[PDB]
């Protein structure tokens, strides 16, 4: 039984910094890649970041530049996200996606329709 | 007995080309034999533009068998024997060109009307193939019978320019194939990059000069230095002829068979097997 | 509130895996430590068939062990004579597009179905001597992946918007529709007594229905990535399935869980078909890398490689009297090994 | 409230999904193994049959 | 005997049908038509066109110069792709439909182009790139109320290329932006560095008329470059 949990989160004021964290079981960690989507208040699905399998490739969306890191630990079995520098912009409820095969080198995870792997999130509120 | 002697104006002889001409006419019938096999046996590269290289080599075998084994004659007069071998060298080398005409016209068909579109078909092929040739050979013979059969070779007469009913039906196509290979030429020249990024500046004028060699040694060009032989004078175009054309067969299955990928794959696989 | 229904389906989770791991004193491979292997198994191509032009998506032989039926992405059904390689019907489509075929148990109809969302059962035996379209089942809201027959007047299929369903023909209606899958379905199999009945649908889960009641009675997970093929054992009391992450396994109904797996170091590419054989001592699988593989189903140790194919394998199927194995490829065709 | 609707069916199949007899693995193996014992001489892909009674030869 | 006979008859007539059939199979060119809901590809549809409840796919006959051309269109379906799309790994085209006047969903876009190119049935297959909307990119960029740097930092550094070839009467920002976003597709495009398929981008608006040519343009050299390598020609 795949399962994704994740951790961290909150409200947080601008100019602020946070660590979410992410475990996973029930699979090889080692041979799948991995995704951070979000969700904001009114809007679909959007996408963020993604890494690779040991970590010799990394990307970014525009909005997230300078700000974002992405991280992933395979003898601990985890994946790491670390912001900084906060906006009241990205209010949101984020998660973590694995892409459906293995040794593969392409993604098809944005999805609503009850996309099978993937968490239940968590809720990132940023105000003063 | 010089392979010349189809395209001359003076009746050449030297022992030091018939030698050449028995090596390079016994290897070139051995090669030809196992293209013949080739072509009939390996199944995945069917297509039509195989169906011409088969009929091609063909017509070559048994011509070259021909020439070989009747052409030079006693010293008498002529016979009924010596008109027959001359017409049947006649037919056969005539045959041989139309199947290069029509490798031209497949070029033609694979880089310029790109689209796949309506061909032609087997028997549409072997009529065009084998049926002009019989028709010129009839005609001739209607109007000048007497002309087949020389007094010392088994070949047509230099009276009446009666020698050009072989030389027009040549030249004609060859002022063809000149300009389709031009155009060939200069299209791959334009999407060799586009296909193998990582060739260097010399290892790319290599390849495409080896496709060029293999295009002219079917597109039938090779036979032009023979036009040019009515001069005692000349000489080395007849050493050049001669030393080209005996070899027809062994550059084709060096080009068209040892240097195809699958029929190599298939000989590996034929030689594991057994 | 949510959360009392999501703890109480957490607890519910937790009962459901001790009760499983209760009953857990023996594993398979020690049972089945004191067996004589089968040694080595040799096979030969005895037919070929051609004439398709573009890749095949599924076959499925008769009851007489006679003859077969073909489909083909260029809008062709072609039934086979396997003993002469003759030809005896072929049968242009209305879509091109085409994923399934069958073939009923009395030699009188055949189905297909495609992206067109539509099942299409066609008449063979006609007085005119013609073949002609006689039904056409509409209603599902995505793609049909397989279906199966039951007799002359009722069917099941399965397709991509995540449901199942039966038919009745005359009428043209469902009758009962299976709804509990998450993601797309892949395949069906049917019990040899037209009783039960086993769907495996993409999101590595596997679920048992009955037909007469139209509920689920369990589920049974423990793969890592979508389901592609399924088949019953010949008693009906087990089954095996096959997933993209280059692995076999081998489930057990009564014991709720998993028994066996089969996997090696050197495969990684998935798997796109499963069969057994008469008697259950072989298990036959096709793969991406162009060739197939047959087990022991009891030791899990491979014993046979079938390597004729120049493309992706995607159709395989053994008959009733146990002589032939068919294979069918994306390279147009068809081949027979006894 | 589609959520609600759903939590419910799924607490509903989970909990009838729970009262099921069961057994315990090594009956099973046993009775798998006595199966492949009984049919194991009329299968021809196991022990291949003469060439004269042979369809496909 | 007295049935093998009958057998075999029926054999050769199913046979010849087929011959017939294999010639007009052969001979005709199936592409198959991307795009988003934002996307315009409904009119363009519709303006190749003169030239039943929840079905699955839609179907588009035209002719160019003697040529026959298939367009396929994906409709009543789910929003997830990652099984059907194998059934099309033998098309000669497929026909990418982009917005460019959104600022907002384009960064979806290039996923999604970036997801295409990539697969792993589909890498022999070239693409055919439509920017749509010129138009309203033209008026968006001239008003000067939206920024296109607060989506895409890199916007603040870009020059023009020294030898860009604009139409007569058009001002430098609508081209710069233009390039700028064509460059974006063009960059995703040449990172395999294969050299086994090919992109070909244009520029396109709801007023238009050249887009057959275009296409037959575009796959006649894809087919000639085919043949090249079918007949070891190279």
């Amino acid at each position: 039984q795949v399962q994704l949990q994740e951790s961290g989160g909150g409200l947080v004021q601008p100019g602020g910094s946070l660590r979410l964290s992410c475990a996973a079981s029930g699979f090889t960690f080692s041979n799948y890649k991995m995704n951070w989507v979000r969700q904001a208040p009114g809007k679909g699905l959007e996408w963020v970041s993604d890494i690779s399998q040991s970590g010799a490739s990394i990307s970014y969306t525009g909005s997230v530049k300078g700000r974002f890191t992405i991280s992933r630990d395979n003898a601990k079995n985890t994946l790491y996200l670390q912001m900084n520098s906060l906006k009241p912009e990205d209010t949101a409820v984020y998660y973590c996606a694995r892409c459906p095969a293995p040794f593969t080198r392409d993604c098809f995870d944005v999805t609503s329709t009850t996309y099978a792997y993937r968490g239940q999130g968590t809720q990132v509120t940023v105000s003063s | 007995s010089s392979f010349a002697i189809l395209m001359a104006h003076y009746d050449v002889e030297d022992w030091k080309l018939t030698l050449i001409t028995r090596v390079g006419l016994a290897l070139s019938l051995f090669c030809l034999l196992l293209c013949i096999l080739t072509f009939l046996l390996v199944r995945p590269i069917q297509g039509s533009r195989t169906t011409i290289h088969l009929h091609l080599c063909i017509c070559l075998f048994v011509g070259s068998t021909i020439f070989l084994a009747g052409i030079e004659n006693e010293g008498g007069q002529v016979g009924l024997r010596c008109r027959l071998v001359a017409g049947l060298l006649h037919y056969c080398f005539l045959a041989a060109f139309c199947w290069m005409s029509l490798e031209g016209l497949e070029l033609y068909f694979l880089v310029v009307r790109v689209f796949q579109g309506q061909g032609l078909s087997t028997r549409w092929l072997c009529l065009i193939g084998y049926g002009v040739p019989l028709l010129i050979v009839g005609v001739s013979a209607a109007i000048y019978s007497k002309g087949y059969g020389r007094p010392r070779y088994c070949w047509l007469d230099f009276e009446q320019g009666f020698l050009w009913s072989f030389l027009g039906p040549v030249t004609f196509i060859i002022l063809c194939n000149a300009v389709i290979f031009v155009t060939t030429v200069w299209k791959l020249t334009q999407k060799f990059s586009e296909i193998n990024p990582d060739m260097k500046k010399l290892k790319k004028a290599r390849a495409l000069t080896i496709t060029a060699i293999a295009q002219l040694f079917l597109l039938g060009c090779t036979w032009v230095f023979g036009l040019f032989i009515f001069d005692d004078r000349s000489l080395v175009l007849t050493y050049v002829f001669t030393i080209l054309n005996c070899l027809q067969g062994a550059f084709l299955y060096l080009l068209h068979c040892l240097l195809n990928k699958k029929v190599r794959e298939e000989y590996r696989k034929w030689a594991c097997l057994v | 509130e949510l959360d009392q229904l999501r703890q109480e389906a957490e607890q519910l989770k937790n009962q459901i895996r001790d009760a499983r791991k209760a009953c857990a004193d023996a594993t398979l491979s020690q049972i089945t430590n004191n067996i004589d292997p089968v040694g080595r198994i040799q096979m030969r191509t005895r037919r070929t068939l051609r004439g398709h032009l573009a890749k095949i998506y599924a076959m499925h032989w008769g009851t007489d062990s006679r003859l077969l039926v073909s489909a083909s992405q260029d809008g062709k059904l072609i039934i086979w004579d396997s003993y002469t390689t003759n030809k005896v019907h072929a049968i242009p489509l209305r879509s091109s597009w085409v994923m399934t075929c069958a073939y009923a148990p009395s030699g009188n109809y055949v189905a297909c179905g495609g992206l067109d969302n539509i099942c299409s059962i066609y008449n063979l035996k006609t007085r005119e001597g013609n073949v002609r379209v006689s039904r056409e089942l509409a209603g599902h809201t995505g793609y049909l992946s397989c279906c199966r027959f039951l007799d002359d007047n009722q069917i099941v299929t399965s397709s991509g918007d995540t449901t199942c369903a039966l038919w009745d023909i005359e009428t043209g209606q469902q009758t009962t529709t299976f709804t509990g899958h998450t993601g797309d379905v892949m395949s069906l199999s049917l019990a040899p007594d037209t009783r039960l009945f086993v769907s495996g649908a993409c999101d590595a889960s596997a679920k048992l229905w009955d037909v007469r009641e139209g509920m689920c009675r369990q589920t049974f997970t423990g793969h890592e990535s979508d389901i592609n093929a399924i088949c019953f054992f010949p008693n009906g009391n087990a089954f095996a399935t096959g997933s993209d992450d280059a692995t076999c396994r081998l489930f057990d109904l009564r014991a709720d869980q998993e028994l066996m797996t089969y996997s090696h170091d050197n495969i990684i590419c998935g798997i796109t078909s499963v069969s057994f054989s008469k008697s259950g001592r072989l298990l036959l699988a096709g793969y991406d890398d162009f060739n197939c593989n047959v087990w022991d189903a009891l030791k899990a140790d491979r014993a046979g490689v079938l390597a004729g194919h120049d493309n992706r394998v995607s159709c395989l199927g053994v008959t009733d009297d146990g002589m032939a194995v068919a294979t069918g490829s994306w390279d147009s065709f068809l081949k027979i090994w006894n | 409230t589609a959520s609600i609707a759903q939590a419910r069916k799924l607490v509903e199949q989970l909990k009838m999904e729970a009262n099921i007899d069961r057994i315990k693995v090594s009956k099973a193996a046993a009775d798998l193994m006595a199966y492949c014992e009984a049919h194991a001489k009329e299968d021809p892909l196991l022990t291949p049959v003469p060439a004269s009674e042979n369809p496909f030869r | 005997s007295a049935e093998d006979k009958a057998a075999v008859e029926r054999s050769k007539m199913i046979e010849k049908q087929l011959q017939k059939d294999k010639q007009v199979y052969r001979r005709t060119l199936r592409l198959l038509l991307l795009g988003a809901d934002n996307s315009g590809k409904s009119t363009i549809v519709k303006q190749m066109r003169i030239y039943v409840k929840t079905s699955g796919i839609f179907e588009t006959k035209f002719q160019v110069d003697k040529v026959n051309f298939h367009m396929f269109d994906v409709g009543a379906q789910r929003d997830e792709r990652r099984k059907w799309i194998q059934c099309f790994n033998d098309v000669t085209a497929i026909i990418f439909v982009v917005d460019s006047s959104d600022y907002n969903r384009l960064q979806e876009a290039l996923n999604d182009f970036k997801s295409i190119w990539n697969n792993r049935w589909l890498r022999t297959i070239s693409v055919i790139l439509f920017l749509n909307k010129q138009d309203l990119l033209a008026e968006k960029v001239l008003a000067g109320k939206s920024k296109i740097e607060d989506y895409f930092p890199e916007f603040a550094r870009y020059t023009t290329p020294e030898d860009a070839t604009p139409e007569p009467g058009e001002d430098p920002r609508v081209t710069r932006a233009k390039y700028f976003i064509r460059k974006e597709f063009v960059d995703i495009s040449t990172a395999s560095g294969d050299g086994r398929h090919i992109c070909y981008p244009h520029f396109t608006c709801s007023v238009d008329t050249e887009n057959a040519r275009r296409i037959f343009n575009d796959c006649k050299d894809i087919i000639l470059q085919m043949n090249l390598r079918e007949y070891n020609l190279v």
